[PDB]
């Protein structure tokens, strides 16, 4: 069960769909429809087509409607019928969405065409995020997309994080399971398996291929360091050189100097590192001075 | 009497092509210099 | 608002002022300069044009 | 598991992607957007392209909606249908992006093509940056780059650091262990490696490289100086030589001027410089005043 | 491993890169707009590379925008897909980048040609500089220069410090290894090494003489005086002569002339010194008078 | 645009001045005196931008570019 894991499926992706909506049945937490006139546009529009004409110059002040955009998914090989759960966000100076309810809402694709339908109500925690909520199956999909799975006899499984080692360890891993020719790999990231004409064949193949086990090998080392939540993650492959370490109020527990010893697992660096009493923001410093001067054998992504 | 071929008070050519900068060293620096004066 | 420019013989619109009505207008709170911020006894501003 | 460590192959590297999109969902955090005129222009166009026109004369006042600039990292070999992360960041005068949900955004290379679609929920950390926050898997890639990678019987590996030294001792690691014409060196920097022609036969090839062990020789004595975060990191070839170091208000534990003894090794330095006393910022001074001086055997480098 | 310590190769230098981008993402510490034009006209710009047109007369008054300008290193034998550290500065009235990222940012060279794209995540450290920050890998290589690497059957070492005793120390070092004329010696700087012709030759015979170790002769007497950090540094070869010392609010631990010995080695001069009672800032105006007497016999260099 | 109100905050103008060494060669490094020339406050954290080294005869002998260390 990690091949599925590690790979995705060529053909098989999710798709992304937008649109506009109205929420209503707020407790005097809508918008203000004095700074955002969509939302008297719209629900004037929706009046219209219900049969209600209000005459244009008229003041509709509401407090229980607030004009929202949806967000959706569009899941591989998704069936009319089929529901999908949908994010609610409000658009202008609304204050909450606590008790709302979406209206119909059409969800479109990037080709401004309509995939889904969208409506029911939303749930909102209530610290807690008040203008923005999910509703579970809260669409139904409308229109299905084209595919070409089922025809040809290959299909590319796509890694995750592109590695030559993986790469070649699950092409072996398909042949020793499936096969001299089952697999061969096209790239760092792709791995092109041969799979019999038709649709049912492909989806045992696919079955079979999935839930296989693959060890995977050792990857690059890395030190991921993210400032803007304050953390530090390193995985088992950093190791440390000896050098010398100085900053700003830490000292021996002192000199001002440190010694840092040579580190060859990970246990070893994190001995090391904490002998130096360091705060992670100090040792968000500390880890980029070592990288510069050649201590930290790892590569340093700031995210 | 304006028919008179006359000489202009800026004789020549009253523009100028620029020259092609020389061909850049392949010493390993960004830096190149024309010739000095 | 309207502006008259030199040569053009019609006056060039250029933006509505919009008068803020309160159903309390007592309960607003002076800032101290000529201002008011609206107040949970004076909620509800109303952005209406100048008469209506 | 080092010459991947040290080393990138050619041709198989990272590009970056930009683009520009709204976040909504905010809890009266967004932007003003009376001093940031293109978020309402571009929340217009888009209700525009969904069917929706607002008048032109229209004040609209919205508080749920910032303007931001998404940025994406395009990974080797990337394929349409695969998911990557974006950092999403605020524009102008918004207060925070906490619960916000980022909508449709095309993410544009340097060629002002679309090679991917970003869209997802925001996560912030909530001391902490609140206009700046990841999407995990938040854009779906959408072209892929033609590449030369399975052509040729060459293929370069770029270290990271030059040395002379380093992509010798590649080069005759890889001829040790695949043959004897396998690697040759070009310069400081790049070794070439003779692979056989075909994509699966070079994954292979690399396979086996990448994981393969390099011991690493002693690099050039560096101390590195950071003056804006106050650290200081010298490496394990760093030197001293005997001299003697006068500062304000640091005296021998006495004289103002103290004896610095000869120092062949990192402890015998660390040991050297903590008998000054020194704090770091006045250890920095010292070390540029023995480096100008000659005391100072390594390579100051100020970061 | 003192020769690679102790000179350069005739070729393989470092090149220096600048750019110009924009840092978004901060918490209201940016550019205030009003008094930095640039940022908003390059904000503008983006936007309509982007597809965004902002009409000409419109106030935009952002803070989460700095303009900054961004400095990089441009590697030997740098190859395009390699990642390169980058220092982000702020330009003008900025207040903090401590949260931001950094935008496509295009590096050029002293010929106003693009070598490098810049992008990524600032570390600031946060007494510590909140204007200046650093990116490791932040910059993409985009350009490669031509190179006379393995061209011809000459090289030369560059002596870090001028000295015609280490001159000759190298070549002779090099040509007990190496055979009879490996190495001749053209200035006080400068030694030229023959070598095999092509690229693999050339990179061996580097990789055996950088390693190579060489004893350095005792240079010339030197004290550095720096007045603007307040620290005296003397080298191992200062040497001391006889003569009285006099100075405001020193006397004898008595008379206000001091007497101070002949001194032959370093201990002796900083026994001497001390003796004196003197702090480091008197202590420059003693030395200065002691180098116009006569008695420093060294070198006194301000720096 | 040449009508427009610039003030800065994080800039400062500043003089460099150099040793050239005896038998000096293109690509050696050399280090540099950074010096304000008007009213600024402090270069505690700044950064030299690309500075060309003029000598006597006004031609440019190098190349200057790095971060500043300021005693403080």
């Amino acid at each position: 069960e990690r091949i599925r894991d590690l790979t995705s499926v060529q053909g098989v992706r999710e798709n992304s769909l937008i649109g506009y909506g109205l929420v209503v049945g707020l407790d005097g937490t809508g918008d203000q429809t004095t700074q955002t006139p969509f939302t008297t546009q719209t629900l004037n529009n929706m009046l219209s087509q219900l049969g209600i004409t209000v005459p244009t110059g008229t003041n509709m002040q509401l407090k229980n409607v607030a004009a929202v955009m949806v967000t959706a998914s569009y899941p591989p090989f998704a069936r009319q019928g089929q529901t999908i759960d949908v994010v609610v966000s409000s658009m202008g100076n609304a204050k909450s969405l606590r008790g709302g309810t979406l209206l119909m809402t059409p969800l479109k694709g990037v080709d401004s065409q309509v995939y889904a339908l969208a409506q029911g109500n939303i749930l909102v925690g209530g610290v807690n995020q008040l203008n923005g909520g999910r509703i579970t199956n809260g669409a139904i999909i409308e229109r299905e997309l084209p595919t070409q799975f089922g025809a040809g006899n290959t299909i590319n499984l796509q890694l995750n994080d592109e590695d030559f080692t993986m790469a070649q360890q699950i092409t072996d891993a398909i042949n020793r399971a499936r096969g001299y020719g089952s697999a061969t790999a096209l790239d760092a990231r792709t791995v092109q398996v041969r799979v019999p004409s038709g649709n049912s064949s492909q989806v045992r193949f696919l079955a079979d291929i999935q839930n296989m086990e693959v060890n995977v090998t050792p990857q690059d080392a890395k030190v991921v360091i993210n400032s803007r939540t304050g953390s530090v993650v390193m995985n088992r492959e950093v190791t440390l050189d000896s050098c010398a370490v100085a900053q700003g109020n830490l000292s021996v527990t002192g000199g001002s100097l440190q010694s840092v010893r040579s580190s060859a697992n990970l246990n070893s660096v994190v001995r090391a590192l904490n002998a130096l009493g360091a705060t992670p923001m100090d040792l968000m410093s500390i880890l980029q001075s070592m990288q510069s001067a050649g201590c930290l054998r790892a590569k340093l992504e700031i995210i | 009497c304006a028919w008179i071929p006359a000489k202009p008070l800026v004789q020549g050519a009253t523009t100028a092509q620029p020259i092609p900068g020389p061909v850049p060293v392949a010493n390993g620096s960004i830096f190149q210099s024309a010739q000095p004066i | 608002v309207s502006v008259t420019q030199q040569g053009q013989a019609a006056p060039v619109q250029v933006g509505q002022l919009n008068l803020t009505t309160f159903m309390n207008d007592t309960g607003l709170e002076s800032i101290g300069e000529n201002l008011y911020i609206e107040t949970q006894s004076s909620g509800a501003p109303n952005e209406s044009t100048p008469g209506l």
